[PDB]
């Protein structure tokens, strides 16, 4: 059944795009393929037809022509947002292998791409299936077909960062949720999104690293823009636990856990890793107290360490180990006076004014590399000479 | 497992490539400050980049518009056939600019060479150098993903060790050139305290 | 024979996809680019081709000026067409591409394809061509494709700003089933 009247029925089905549908007419006849891609992705960002089966017959009356000579990767942008209007998620299954087998029979070099992206969001939705297993198996062939092929489209990046990050979350890993949403977030622009799924995204990302075993640098996290935008929100509190986080400030965190009592009770994930968030944050502060010594005196008593993080000899020394056995600092501990030789320093986060204090010492080495310079220079004359 | 490219460890510049350069600098940019470009010619081997011959390849930059640069394949894959039959063993490693800093359009040059070679290399080289040091710096373009999702993968250019070493052959041609003012009787110790106090003077 | 260094600043807007011209647009216009460089480089060895597309997600610069006929063809293959063509900016980059020049003696010559309408002010035209005629760059315009009112105007304007002693021309190729490749043959693109 010829397109054409396809067009024109839905035309009358709706006027209020009748400019529009005269136009696709046009490009049609025109056999105008790709501005006709590009007025569809307009065309379906617009969130009109976003409720109704119209745009399945539209692409099964439609795009069916048009898959020899179109883009792939716009071809299975438009198959995978037909298939997110399927009520039924089998049926959406069973159409995203259709067109991927019909993809494959197209023979092309650049097939991986767009197979991929179907791939992936098929295996998304067996995650909201539930089936995991199928789910993992497709991700670690996306893997290696990700491994095979270079200069990918980013969006196919994103899309499968995105895909892996909800199956962490299902599997309550929040390390791997947080890097590979990190990932994510790394590859998918900012700006394209909506608030709400950016306060979301930021909401779950700053709950995982809170409880993503091993993640420590909040830096990061604190600088992307994501969080400015929580700011303003309910949750600044969580902006505020980060930055107490990334302060290693134990008191400060205290009173912001007093403040909010009621809003991290309102969260069980929070209530039941006490332990685990409170070793961290001792831990944190330990780095932060080692930080703002110097590399000469790297040598601290337990004692201190003990009264900065108000906890006893044993559990102190039990912090230490953890957080040398964990590859997060390298050094030695002695008992017999009670101090901390650690071989353990970092180099990142400091600002104008330890630019000045380099300033300053820079100066000071200058001098003295002077000073070195003019004895040698005044030791010379009376000895080149011979 | 994606960086199936092998890595540039280092890349070796022996002496008839910097000749060959600075020659194309002179007789094309005496009296310009216009840089000269060309292709660089030899074998990789273990992560080496052996950058064996290499010859001129006239270029043009507009002194207005940097964007915009004169250089055409035509010449460059005529001469690869002709060198290639003169010397089989060698092949294309890379394209060498003559000046003291990199230009943003070095960049699309990188590009459009890498269909040639799928791991080119960048050196550049100062006709005139001002420094106490190795005339010659390397780079090759490593698509760097930022974690910040605003901006597309770009390509960076990451520097790579590089290093003179004479043939033989480039060696006896060498000191022969370099009699009249070379220094084989230094006693080590002249040479060591000489560099580290040129060392000293650097950091 | 004068050298010349030639950019076929290909069009890969949609408008070649119809099968109103010959039996494609597209097909024709490959045609017609693979005639063009066989006669450009029968006329010098030493002559330069280059191919342009001004449609897509940005002008992408496939084969910079070369002779060897092996590349221009792959390339003309393994093309995907699409997008709205950016006149202004696919002029600015064929300006980029016939500046990729080995022999600096050779002259600098355009071959625009025109088949998709110009949505583009008539000022920013004429500031293109001026810095083309600054450059000293022959641009040659093949305006072919349904004649939508105002598309010839532009494209006339354009190579009046550009025409510096009858070095550039504008071929305007009417819809029919005569072959591009037929109508450019006697055009002065081919006769120099």
């Amino acid at each position: 059944m010829s397109a054409l009247q396809y067009l024109d029925t839905l035309r009358s089905a709706h006027p209020e795009l009748g400019e529009w549908y005269n136009t696709l007419a046009d490009l049609y006849q025109k056999k105008l393929w790709h501005q006709l891609t590009l007025e569809l992705e307009k065309f379906v960002a617009l969130a009109v037809f976003q409720a109704g089966d119209a745009l399945i017959q539209l692409y099964h009356n439609f795009i069916t022509d048009f898959e020899t000579k179109i883009n792939l990767l716009k071809l299975a942008h438009f198959a995978v947002i037909v298939s997110r209007q399927y009520a039924e998620k089998e049926a959406a299954i069973g159409y995203l292998e259709g067109v991927t087998e019909k993809l494959h029979a197209t023979k092309e070099n650049r097939i991986e791409e767009p197979v991929l992206y179907i791939k992936m969001q098929i295996a998304l939705f067996k995650l909201e299936q539930g089936e995991q297993k199928e789910c993992k198996k497709l991700l670690d062939n996306g893997k290696t077909t990700l491994d095979s092929m270079t200069d990918i489209d980013p969006s196919v990046y994103a899309t499968f960062y995105w895909v892996s990050s909800q199956y962490h979350k299902a599997r309550q890993e929040f390390a791997e949720f947080y890097k590979n949403a990190l990932l994510y977030l790394a590859y998918t622009s900012v700006e394209s999104l909506s608030e709400s799924f950016k306060l979301d995204l930021a909401f779950d990302l700053s709950l995982s690293a809170l409880l993503g075993e091993n993640i420590y640098n909040f830096g990061e996290l604190l600088a992307h823009p994501i969080l400015k935008s929580l700011l303003g929100t309910k949750v600044e509190w969580l902006y505020y636990i980060l930055q107490a986080f990334n302060t290693g400030d134990l008191i400060r965190y205290q009173e912001l856990c007093n403040v909010h009592k009621d809003a991290l009770n309102a969260q069980p994930a929070l209530v039941a890793n006490e332990r685990k968030l409170l070793e961290k944050i001792n831990i944190l502060c330990l780095m932060e107290i080692i930080f703002n010594r110097p590399a000469e005196d790297r040598t601290i008593p337990l004692k201190v360490i003990a009264e900065r993080t108000r906890l006893s000899i044993e559990d102190v020394e039990y912090l230490l180990m953890k957080s040398l056995s964990v590859h997060l600092i390298e050094g030695i501990i002695d008992q017999m006076e009670g101090t901390v030789h650690v071989s353990w320093v970092q180099p990142r986060v400091l600002g104008i004014p330890q630019i000045t204090s380099l300033r300053d010492r820079l100066d000071s080495w200058l001098g003295k590399v002077n000073t070195a310079l003019l004895s040698v220079e005044a030791e010379t004359p009376d000895l080149v000479a011979s | 497992q994606i960086f199936s490219s092998k890595s540039i460890e280092k890349v070796v510049v022996h002496p008839l490539v910097l000749l060959s350069i600075v020659d194309h600098y002179n007789r094309v940019a005496r009296d310009t400050k216009k840089r000269v470009i060309g292709v660089l010619l030899g074998s990789t081997f273990k992560g080496t980049v052996d950058v064996t011959n290499s010859y001129a390849v006239p270029f043009e930059e507009d002194d207005k518009d940097s964007s915009i640069w004169f250089l055409d394949h035509n010449y460059h894959e005529s001469m690869f056939s002709m060198f290639r039959r003169i010397n089989a063993k060698e092949h294309v490693v890379g394209w060498y600019s003559t000046g003291p800093k990199l230009r943003e359009n070095d960049l699309d040059v990188h590009r459009l060479f890498s269909d040639y070679v799928p791991n080119p290399v960048l050196v550049i080289i100062d006709v005139q150098p001002e420094e106490l040091g190795i005339p010659t710096k390397a780079y090759y373009a490593v698509e760097e993903v930022k974690e910040n999702a605003t901006q597309k993968s770009q390509k960076v250019f990451v520097h790579v060790p590089s290093e003179i070493a004479a043939h033989e052959v480039e060696e006896i041609g060498v000191e022969h050139l370099l009699r009249d003012v070379k220094d084989t009787t230094i006693s080590t110790l002249a040479t060591e305290v000489t560099g580290k106090l040129g060392a000293l003077k650097g950091l | 024979m004068v050298l010349e260094a030639t950019m076929i600043c290909i069009d890969n807007s949609e408008w070649m996809r119809n099968g109103d011209y010959s039996p494609n647009r597209f097909q024709a216009l490959s045609d017609a680019v693979n005639l063009i460089c066989g006669a450009k480089t029968q006329s010098n060895p030493e002559n330069t081709v280059g191919i342009l597309t001004m449609a897509g997600k940005g002008v992408r610069v496939l084969v910079t000026p070369t002779s060897d006929l092996g590349k221009i063809l792959a390339c003309m293959h393994g093309l995907d067409i699409g997008g709205e063509m950016n006149l202004a900016a696919g002029i600015q980059v064929a300006q980029l591409a016939l500046k990729h020049r080995q022999n600096k003696k050779q002259q600098q010559r355009i071959i625009v394809f025109a088949g998709s309408p110009v949505n583009y002010d008539k000022k920013v035209l004429e500031m293109i061509g001026r810095k083309l005629k600054k450059n000293s760059v022959a641009l040659d315009v093949v305006d072919f494709g349904e004649d939508e009112e105002g598309k010839s105007e532009k494209l006339e304007a354009l190579v009046a700003a550009v025409n510096n002693n009858e070095t550039s021309h504008i071929v305007h190729v009417p819809p029919g089933g005569i072959a591009l490749s037929d109508v450019l043959i006697s055009t002065p693109i081919f006769t120099g």
